[PDB]
Order: C-alpha cells, then sequence, then structure tokens
RNA sequence: ACCUGUUGUGGUGGAUGUCUUGGCCCAGGUUCUGAGGAAGGACACAGCAGCCUUGCGAUACGUUCGGUGAUACGCAGAUCU
RNA sequence: AGAGUGAUCGAAGGAUGCAAAGAACUCCGCGAAGAGGGUUAAAAGUCCCUGAAGCCGCAACAGGAUCGGUGGUGUGCAGUGCUGUAU
RNA sequence: ACCAAGGAGUCUAAGGAGCUUGCCAGUCGGAUGGCUUCCAAAACCUUGAGGCGUGGUGAAGGCAACUAUCCUUCCAGAUGGGGCUAGUCUCUGCAUGGAACGACCGGACCCGAAGUCCAGUGGACAGGGUUUCGAGUGCUUGCAAGGUCCUUGGGACCCGAAAGGUGG
RNA sequence: GGCAGCCAAGGCAGAGCAUCGUUGUGUAGAAAGGGCAUGGACAACAGCUGAUCGUGUUGGGAUUGAUCCCGGCUUGAGGCGUUGCCCA
C-alpha cells in the first residue's frame, strides 16, 4: 500500500448533457475546432456547448446592445451560446451580428429590424473559425428565483429569501414569516 | 404535454417519415416505393371498394 | 361508447356461447349448404335439422355421409345416420359431430322450413 | 421537520380524506369529464331540435 | 378501412400515435395531393430550419 | 425529394434511439457491421444486390 | 452515444436497494415512523433551532388585521417608461417624432392602471391610465406628453 | 427552388413543404408519444374494503 | 474479422473459481446462485483465511477470449435461414445455435444452409 | 445388515406453465317495492331429487297466450312433425 | 359447511378426452385389487391438463471410527461426459 | 425442523434542489367551447377567465426604482481587437465572488420645511444630514411539461400494544 | 472519432479506436456509474410453434456475477420468445 495522494479526477464537463442531437452535432463541430485550431475561444464554446441548460441561461438583446456598445465592435459578433430573448425595454437597435443557439421571434425580429444578422453556430464557425472578432457574453445566473433562496435567512448578515411554498400573503403587515426574528419588536431580528 | 412541444413533435415525425433511410430502418420495404414522401391523386379520396384501395 | 349488442368482449362471448338455450344453439349449430342446394335456393347456410343428409368434410370421418338423426344441442353434436362405434360391449352408440364439419346434401323441408328457404332466398 | 430549507408544510390532509377500508372519503375523481364532454354536446344539440327554428 | 396494417389520418388532426407509433419514428406515409398541398399550412410552417451539418 | 441533407450524427441517433431493430442499433450484434454499411449505403441512394439498385433517392 | 442507451428503470433507488437489509435507512438509528413529530411539531422546543434558522419571522403577529379585505379594490398591475413606446406603432412614433402631435397610450388596454417612472423616454407621448407615481409624471411632462386620470 | 415531389399514378409534380425540412428530434418525439400513450389509460383499483 | 480464436489464447483464461452462495450447501432454499453478503459477522463477507472466493472484478477475462467457447468460437442463436445468412460473412468466428423451440422442419433447412455456408451449428444433430 | 452419497425408477405432495361462464375498475342509463300485502322467513311441490335455482305455491321445477319451429335427455314413458 | 345461547364469525373447494369411446372378455382371489387383454393420438382412468421442491421405497454403484466434519485448496484414483485433433 | 407459493419505501396534494425539453416578457391554460360504427374518454383546434412572472417597500395611511450621445464604480477575471515581440504594451471586461455608491425606490430617525408649483377647503412635492432597515433596483432570468432524489399530511416501508369511543 | 500513405480493424462523439500513467479493503450510507431479471401496453423481429409451445427434470457450454444458451427426457399448446420504449 501507499500514503496516497488525491487521485486526479477532471472537474470540467466534457459531455453535452443536452438531449438534443443537433446541440450534440455542434458539441461535434466545436470539438473538431477546439482540437485542430486550437483558439481559446474554440475552446470556450465547446465548455458551453457542454454546459447544462441552468448554466447557459437566456440572454436579452439589451446585453446584447450593451456588449456592443463600445465603438471598437463595430463588425463584432456577439456571440451567446444561449436562448436569445428581446427586451422590450430596448427600443432602438444598432445593426449587430449576433451568433446564438435559438433567438426568440421577438429577438429576431428586433435583430433584423436594425440590419443586424442572426447566426448560427455552424455559420459562425464557417465564417471565423478562429472566432475572431467575436464578442462572447454569457448571461446571469444570480437573479435566480433559486439562487436567492440559496442559504438560511435567520443567518446574520445572509439576505436569504424565506421559502414560501405556494402562500403570497395579501395583506404584506401580516405576511407569513414576519414577526420573530424579523423586528427587534418580537424580541429581536436577524442581522444585517 | 404543452401544446407547442406535441406540435414539434410531429413537425419531427413527419421530416422523419420524409427520410427513407428510416421508414427502412423501421422496416418497411422500399423495394417499389417510388419516392419518399409518398403522394397520392386526390381521386382517391373517392374510393368505395376495398379491392380499389 | 360502443352501442348495444355488437360488443366484442371475450368474456361476454363465451358466456352466451355456453348459456345459450335450445332455441339460440338451434341457429349456432347451423351447417353449410351443398353447392347444389345453394345454387337451388340461393341460401348459404341454414340451421341443421333431423332428418336431412349431410358430408362430414371434417374430422376422422371426413368424406362420409348419411342423415341426421339426433341434434343433441345440449352438447352441441350431431349425430347421423350411421356414423357408430361400439362400446366396450358390443352396444352400438353414434358420434356426435359439430354441424360446422358437415355440409347439407338434403333438406327435409316441412312447411316452416320452404318458407325459411323462401325468405332467405329473395334476395333481399 | 425536514433537515433542509424546505418550506413549512402546510399540507391540509388530516381529516379522512382518503377512501381506505374504514373511510368512505373526500375524493371525487372526474374521469367522466370526456364522456360528459361529448354528452353535453349531444344534448345541447338535442335541445337545438328541440326549439329548433330559433337560436340556440 | 379493413386493410390490416393500414391506419388513416387527416391533416387537420394528425395523430402522432400514427405518425410514430412505438415511439419509432420513420413510418410509411401516402398522403393524397391536397393533404400535401395542407401540410405546412395546417401546420403553419413558414420557414426551413437552419440545421448544423 | 432532398428533403433534409441529416448529418451522421443525428441520422445515427435517429436510428439508433427510435427504430427498435437489434441488427442495426446494437453495436456489437453480429449483423451491425453489415447493417450499418447497408444503411449507409441507402442514406447515400443506391445499395448493391455488384450493380447498384436505385433506392427512393432522399 | 451510450448514455442515451439506457432509458431504462422507474424506480432506480428503490429497485437498487433490493438485497441490502435496511433499505438505506441504517442498522443503528432505524427507519420509524414520526420519531421527531408530526408536521411542524416542536417548533419552539426540539426544532426550535430548524424554525430560527429557515423560517425567522415565525411565530408571531404583526399588523393592523383587515376584516373582509377587499382585493378588487386594490388591484393595480404597474408597467414603466421604459415598456410604453413598445405600446406605440412605430409609424406613428416616426410621424410623431420631432413635430408636436403626441401618440396616445391607453394603459388599460393592456392591462395596466398605474404607469411607475423608472426607465428614460424618448420622445413625449400622451398616457391614459388610473393613476401614475409622480416620478412617471415628471418623465412624461420634461419629454412632453401628459398624463391623464382615466376611469 | 425547393425539391419537386412527383405525384403517383399522375404525372404532377408539386413541391416539397417545408415540414420536411424541420429537425429529425427523435427525443422530442418519443417524449411525446410516451406521455400522449398515457391519455387513453382508464383507471384499475383494487375494492376499497379488499383484504378488510 | 473471420478469425477463429487459437488453442494458445484458450488456454490462457484466467480460472474463474465455481463461486457459490455461501451456506447454499447447508439448505435447500438458499439456491446456488450468487448473492454478495450483507451480514454483520459473516466471515464469509469479512474474508477470513480459509474461505471461499468472493466475486470480484479481478476474476474477468480479457476482450479476446470472454464469452468464446472451446470451439474457439463465439455462439449465435439463429432461428431463421435469415440469420444463417447474416452469419454467412463470419463462419469463422461465430456458430450458429439453434433456438430450443425451433422445430425439425426447420431445423432442417438450418442445417442444409449452414453446411453450404460452411457456418458450425453446435446443435446440428438434435431432431433427425 | 445399518448408515452416507449419486443415479434410475416408483410413491407422497400439489409448486409451475397455459387458460377462465369469475372478480375488480371506469363511463352511460334507470332506480321501476309495499295494506291490491313488500324485503325476508317457513312448510310444501319432480316417475326416479337430497342440494341448488332472482324455480315454483295445493293450477306448486309449473297454467293461458305470444315469438320460435323439431326437440328434451342421466335413465326410462306416451305426447309431438 | 362449520362454530357460538346469542349479538355475530365464516371457510376449503377450477381443468378427463376430439368424442364416454368411462375400461368388454380371460386367469386368480371372498372381494377389492392384481396379471393379461382392450378404448384412445395417448391413459389423460370419473383421485382424471402438467406434475416441482421436501420426504420416502427399491435396485445399481461408491464409500463408511475420529469437527480428522459441511465448505474451500492443490493433486491423485475410479466412473462419466464435452471440445479440438497433424502427416 | 424441512420445502413450495405469498411477503415489506407505494400512490396522492403541496413543495425543495438538480437534470431534460419547448416557448419567451411572456408562458401555460385538457373549467369549458368547435369537430368525427367501434377505435375515439383519443387526436386536433386559441373561446379562454385566470395561475405564475414582469416591483418592491411600509403596521397602515400609502408610495413606487437617478441618469438626454452611450455607460453605475473598484479588485480579480472568460473571450476578443490593435501594436508589438519568443522582453513583450494598450483597448474589451462576460460569468462569479467581494467591496462601494457622490446612485435611486419604500420604511425609520435628525435639522428643517427654506424653494417651486396648483384640478387652491392650503394643499403637492422639495433641501440638507444618519453608525438606518428591505425577502429592494442598477439592462427584469420567466413559464409549462417530464424525470431523479427527497419533505410534510395522509395506513405511509411491513407486522406489532396495554388502551379510548359508538352501538348492540 | 476520415479533411487520414494503403490495406485490416474501428466507424452508436458520455460511444468506438491507439498508446501511456495512476489507483484497487470496507460497516452505515451513496452513485445524473454499469448491468441481470419478472408482469403487461405501444412498436420492430414477414421471429418461433403439432416436423411439438410453455412448465419441469437431467447433463453440457458461456458469464466476475446477477444470469444466459443448448442437448436428452417429461409434456403437448386452453402456446412462446428477442430488441426499443412505457406502465409497475
Amino acid at each position: 500500500g501507499i500514503d496516497k495522494p488525491k487521485q486526479y479526477k477532471n472537474k470540467d464537463k466534457r459531455h453535452p448533457t443536452a438531449t438534443n442531437p443537433y446541440i450534440r452535432v455542434l458539441v461535434k463541430i466545436y470539438r473538431f475546432l477546439a482540437r485542430r485550431v486550437a483558439t481559446p475561444f474554440n475552446k470556450a464554446v465547446l465548455k458551453r456547448l457542454m454546459k447544462s441548460r441552468m448554466w447557459r441561461p437566456r440572454i436579452s438583446t439589451s446585453r446584447i446592445k450593451l456588449a456592443m456598445r463600445k465603438p471598437d465592435k463595430k463588425d463584432h459578433i456577439c456571440v451567446c451560446v444561449s436562448h436569445v430573448i428581446h427586451d422590450d425595454r430596448v427600443l432602438g437597435l444598432k445593426p449587430l451580428k449576433v451568433c446564438a443557439l435559438k433567438f426568440s421571434k421577438g429577438a429576431r425580429a428586433a435583430i433584423e429590424s436594425a440590419g443586424g444578422q442572426c447566426l448560427t453556430f455552424d455559420q459562425l464557425a464557417m465564417i471565423t473559425p478562429k472566432g475572431s472578432k467575436c464578442v462572447l457574453i454569457r448571461g446571469k445566473v444570480t437573479r435566480r428565483k433559486q439562487y436567492k433562496s440559496f442559504g438560511a435567512p435567520g443567518v446574520p448578515g445572509s439576505h436569504a429569501v424565506p421559502k414560501l411554498g405556494n402562500r403570497k400573503s395579501a395583506l404584506r403587515g401580516r405576511r407569513h414569516e414576519n414577526a420573530r426574528g424579523r423586528r427587534k419588536s418580537r424580541a429581536f431580528k436577524v442581522k444585517a | 404535454v404543452p401544446r407547442k412541444v406535441r406540435r414539434l413533435a410531429v413537425r419531427a415525425a413527419l421530416a422523419a417519415s420524409a427520410i427513407p433511410a428510416l421508414v427502412m430502418a423501421r422496416g418497411h420495404n422500399l423495394e417499389d416505393v417510388p419516392e419518399i414522401p409518398l403522394v397520392v391523386p386526390n381521386s382517391v379520396e373517392a374510393l368505395e371498394k376495398t379491392k380499389d384501395a | 361508447v360502443n352501442k348495444v349488442g355488437k360488443s366484442g368482449d371475450r368474456r361476454k362471448a363465451r358466456k352466451s356461447y355456453f348459456t345459450a338455450p335450445s332455441h339460440v344453439r338451434r341457429v349456432i349449430m347451423s351447417a353449410r349448404l351443398s353447392k347444389d342446394l345453394r345454387q337451388k335456393y340461393k341460401v348459404k347456410s341454414l340451421p341443421i335439422r333431423k332428418e336431412d343428409e349431410v358430408k362430414v368434410k371434417r374430422g376422422s370421418h371426413k368424406g362420409r355421409d348419411g342423415k341426421v338423426i339426433a341434434c343433441y344441442r345440449l352438447k352441441y353434436a350431431v349425430h347421423i345416420d350411421k356414423i357408430t362405434r361400439e362400446k366396450a360391449n358390443g352396444q352400438t352408440v353414434q358420434i356426435g359431430i359439430h354441424p360446422s364439419n358437415v355440409e347439407i346434401t338434403k333438406l327435409k323441408l316441412d312447411k316452416d322450413r320452404k318458407k325459411l328457404l323462401e325468405t332467405k332466398g329473395r334476395r333481399k | 421537520v425536514k433537515k433542509g430549507n424546505a418550506p413549512v408544510p402546510n399540507a391540509h390532509f388530516h381529516k379522512h380524506w382518503n377512501p381506505t377500508g374504514s373511510q368512505k372519503g373526500h375524493v371525487r375523481c372526474f374521469f367522466k369529464q370526456g364522456p360528459q364532454k361529448k354528452i353535453r354536446r349531444a344534448r345541447r344539440q338535442k335541445k337545438a331540435a328541440a326549439v329548433f327554428p330559433r337560436p340556440v | 378501412r379493413n386493410l390490416p396494417g393500414v391506419d388513416i389520418n387527416f391533416v387537420s388532426a394528425l395523430n402522432l400515435l400514427r405518425l410514430a407509433p412505438g415511439g419509432h419514428i420513420g413510418r410509411l406515409i401516402v398522403f393524397t395531393e391536397d393533404a400535401f398541398n395542407q401540410l405546412d399550412k395546417v401546420l403553419k410552417v413558414d420557414t426551413i430550419e437552419g440545421l448544423p451539418d | 425529394c432532398k428533403a433534409q441533407t441529416v448529418d451522421k450524427h443525428v441520422l445515427w441517433s435517429c436510428i439508433n434511439f427510435g427504430t427498435s431493430n437489434v441488427a442495426l442499433i446494437d453495436p456489437y450484434h453480429p449483423a451491425h457491421r453489415g447493417a450499418r454499411k447497408y444503411i449507409n449505403q441507402f442514406h447515400s441512394g443506391k445499395v448493391p444486390k455488384k450493380a447498384k439498385e436505385a433506392k427512393a433517392e432522399e | 452515444t451510450y448514455r442515451e442507451r439506457k432509458n431504462k428503470g422507474q424506480h432506480q433507488k428503490t429497485r437498487k436497494l433490493r438485497g441490502h437489509v435496511s433499505h438505506g435507512h441504517g442498522r443503528v438509528g432505524k427507519h420509524r415512523k414520526h420519531a421527531s413529530g408530526r408536521g411542524n411539531a416542536g417548533g419552539q422546543h426540539h426544532h426550535r433551532i430548524w424554525m430560527d434558522k429557515y423560517h425567522p419571522g415565525y411565530f408571531g403577529k404583526v399588523g393592523i388585521r383587515r376584516f373582509h379585505y377587499r382585493l378588487n379594490p386594490r388591484f393595480c398591475p404597474t408597467t414603466s417608461i421604459s415598456r410604453l413606446l413598445r405600446l406605440v406603432p412605430k409609424e406613428q412614433l416616426e410621424a410623431c417624432k420631432g413635430k408636436e402631435e403626441l401618440p396616445v397610450v391607453n394603459l388599460l388596454q393592456h392591462g395596466y392602471f398605474k404607469l411607475l417612472g423608472t426607465g428614460r423616454l424618448s420622445q413625449g407621448v400622451i398616457v391614459k391610465a388610473r393613476s401614475f407615481s409622480q416620478g412617471a409624471e415628471r418623465k412624461i411632462k420634461k419629454a412632453g406628453g401628459a398624463c391623464i386620470l382615466v376611469a | 427552388a425547393r425539391p419537386l415531389v412527383t405525384v403517383q399514378k399522375e404525372g404532377k409534380t408539386v413541391p416539397l413543404p417545408k415540414v420536411f425540412s424541420s429537425a429529425l428530434r427523435y427525443d422530442v418525439v418519443r417524449f411525446v408519444h410516451t406521455n400522449i400513450a398515457k391519455n387513453t389509460r382508464i383507471p384499475y383499483a383494487v375494492s376499497r374494503r379488499a383484504g378488510h | 474479422v473471420n478469425r477463429t480464436v487459437t488453442r494458445k489464447e484458450l488456454k490462457k483464461k484466467k480460472h474463474v473459481p465455481h463461486f457459490k452462495r455461501y451456506q447454499s450447501w447447508r439448505h435447500v432454499r438458499v439456491s446456488e446462485s450468487w448473492r454478495k453478503p450483507h451480514g454483520i459477522d459473516s466471515a464469509f463477507r469479512r474474508r477470513f483465511k480459509g474461505y471461499p472466493a468472493m466475486v470480484g472484478i479481478g476474476y474477468k477475462q480479457p476482450k479476446n477470449v470472454r464469452h468464446v467457447h472451446p470451439d474457439g468460437k463465439r455462439q449465435f442463436l439463429v432461428h431463421n435461414l435469415k440469420d444463417l445468412e447474416v452469419l454467412l460473412m463470419y463462419n469463422k468466428k461465430y456458430a450458429a445455435v439453434i433456438g430450443h423451440s425451433v422445430g425439425a422442419r426447420k431445423r432442417k433447412s438450418i442445417v442444409t444452409r449452414a453446411k453450404e455456408l460452411q457456418i458450425k451449428v453446435t446443435n446440428a444433430n438434435a431432431r433427425l
């Protein structure tokens, strides 16, 4: 026997959990690209195609606009390995090249009403095989209604949303879980 | 099942019906089948006999 | 819902077959007509009856012929002119034959029998 | 009660809702919905045929 | 109707239990001409999808 | 009827997971070699009988 | 693939625990029915820590109680100024840009009663609604339009 | 420029509908079929007082 | 490959012992089929010195010879002439084991066609 | 001879496999008992009948009449075309 | 059916055969059986589709003092299969 | 004692956290409505209120997220651009974590209520400060279905009290 | 994981193929690690079956194992199996 160190297990994810055969085709294409072009962009896109669906979150035309707002990205292609949905709050879009896994009808209309293009990842692989002039943006995994509840509300400093199953009080003063440990009146309030 | 997903299932089943390397895979004899998908003149909608069918 | 009477339930159909009365076993024990009779009367099948001739057409007595002498509707059997069999002792007994095997060679032609032939013969 | 963070149960099934051997139960299963749809349609058109030359 | 394996269906209501029986895909369909012409109108398909190769 | 130029991965996913035929979906069945090359010929359009038949060119 | 080849099982863990005597619940501490209470039992005695840690504001009574709480007279869906110009056919938004006429936005048509004043406004519009914030009023008035109280 | 589909028994060539260029999603098909096949099931249950 | 496994490599299998369920020899209710012991005091499970062998993966055999029979050939359960025609190209790797229910009439045709194709039928002489 | 074992065989035993005039379940319809005597309970009633029968009541395994149309049957016995 | 004074409790229990063709006749015996001889595709013999395990009888063969055991191990010796097999 | 057959984590309402699929500021809508021998109580359809989400905060009276070219700031940081060079500089800055806010929304304080204004009963906001709180916002992270492991109510993994009650 | 020097092989992208390296105890417990097996629905095997199903019994072979296949006999159908998936 031997006093072992930890036997290596690779943390990284190397198989698409997606059940869509066309997502699997894209994983095949970008395995090829991350091997025989070997750019950081191609390796990143391969990672993100592997990612489960929680971790390739939806992203808005507002995020596309915020990414491309700088004059440096006049010809760049905004790449999101995600479903792209439209921010109704965004009114005037610039002509933008945007590659994604899916564009909502609204996002596609908003991007093609400004003269932009809605690219699929195979089109991106044939246009920029090295992913040059491609602005990768992800999408935010906080702000989830689960992430807000993560932790404990009764822990001082943790501002976790208490788990309320289906009970949405109508009187916000006589709400559920708002009295003892929520006001110093009731002998203590959870610290901030 | 959401209606969108059921309609997508119908669409995909039709596409696979159009691809013939799956009709034979499911086990149909495409020996005498001229084309896939198979289209037929509307005169058969006025068929009255199983012999003519 | 399927309408009443036209049900393909195995259990119900078998119950009916095994609890039918004699007036229903009369029509369950129908036999096919010969081609002579079939052309002559334009009728294809009738309930078998005592006193008419049959050809066996099936079973270990196929190709034999004779007049029906007993419809044993309780057993769904039919006894024939001379299809007999000796017992352990010399006593000759009759062999029951399901009338689906036999075809009909002649009829007795009572009044109701002729009326039945006519009513089924008029094509509609 | 959970050893976790799940919400407070608030289950509301304390009063013999279950059709067991001892109880009749408080359960109504709507298996008639399918057949009753067609039956309602049939009686509606029978209403039409009854009061025919008038709005249904 | 009486022909043993044959099933009947209409473009107005396409049954997936008939387009993919057993869950298996690639069944022989023998659309008539107007059914064929109305397929994408009924299913409300406007475009062809850009699928990777 | 060039309905779709389907990828090999997608075609074979459909065959493996939506047909229920041992000689095709079992990679280690002593009919899968012949069946795989046969279905590849069938998808290419012509399968031999080495004269090659014409088979539903889709 | 190979993973997809495994569309198997219906009660995977239960059927896997067959052959193992304690059925995944231990030999020392058995799986015994209700060893801690039924429901929320003990919220102040032996589940005191759990209730304190995962549900602070439990166990109390706060606020004015309102007998016969009507909610229809309190129903008031709100929108924002950022989501206004989406509600104007951009033909109007174009033919009214620099000119004096302003398109009319009837929020009740879309199901909003109050108008909240978050989001910038590009050109003045006339907004009919049942209530407005003073921020929304300020932004609309500065953009050029007007707020209108409508039943 | 859609492909042409001939009509058997009658010399005629229609176009090919855009349905048949859609995604061959066997997985969606299998899911939806195994969940629609459940919609014709009819309840079964033992007697209520059975065994008591 | 249409290659029969040689005796050279058949004799290099790794001597799987005759595994049994523990105490399957005390009682007729305890069957012979293996079961992993889950007892707390079990000397078998604790692997005492002179106790029988414990089923494990070290006894598993290489892929080249695993499921290969003393014939040197793998087996294929056939019921039709279709399955023979399937094994047509692998008459040296595989041997056509007819199914136990296949009657004499189809066994005759299977044996005929398989001896034209020169595929070995492990149960050629079954019924006449 | 006795014991232990392994086969073959014969017993004891009724597991298995296959089925089912049975159950259970869902849907639809009806709910139609009684002082003019109900539901139930007795005692009777068959050539050979004890039981059973949602058979029957001293007209007692049945009476009138209709539909059907040659059987019924475990034996016999005269009616029946 | 059965149990309890009673209120009540309450079982076990399916399958011959295509057809009763339900085992004629002979010997022996008081008789049942049995030995023949029959029906039948077959006794499938009114215990009747099949007939498992446990247990038992018999014959053959192999051993028989010893927890020196059941079981494992590596050979051996007898009996018994299986696979392959050069010129 | 022996053998055989039976024999114990199940379904349901609500929910949690992953995973899959579809759609997207929407999503779902099988209460119901349109159709068509059995199959079919299926399938199909968008007549659909409404559920959840888009805003939170206050006990309540109530109030309701600044920013006119664009853009909250800082530290680390995924990509990518332009120079450059096997020394190696600038621009971009996603996700995540931490900090901040001269920011803002609602509540609570303190000094005030100066100032502007009018759908004018004197009312509406407004200023500057705080060791302030929120399950707040800072380019809406949603909905539905399925699946896995679970939770609580249910017989509740299976068997098991001495007991309590109602009527005979 | 075809855009390969050629054949042979592999050819299902969480698969497969080639090389190399590491590491192998385990109660409770776990595995979005992999499989064997039972009843039935939806499908496929133009699957098998009176030239004898299934059960059972006895030998043989395969398997690390759950278990699988076959020969003999019983037995004779009031039949059975293999694969995918779903309901238990």
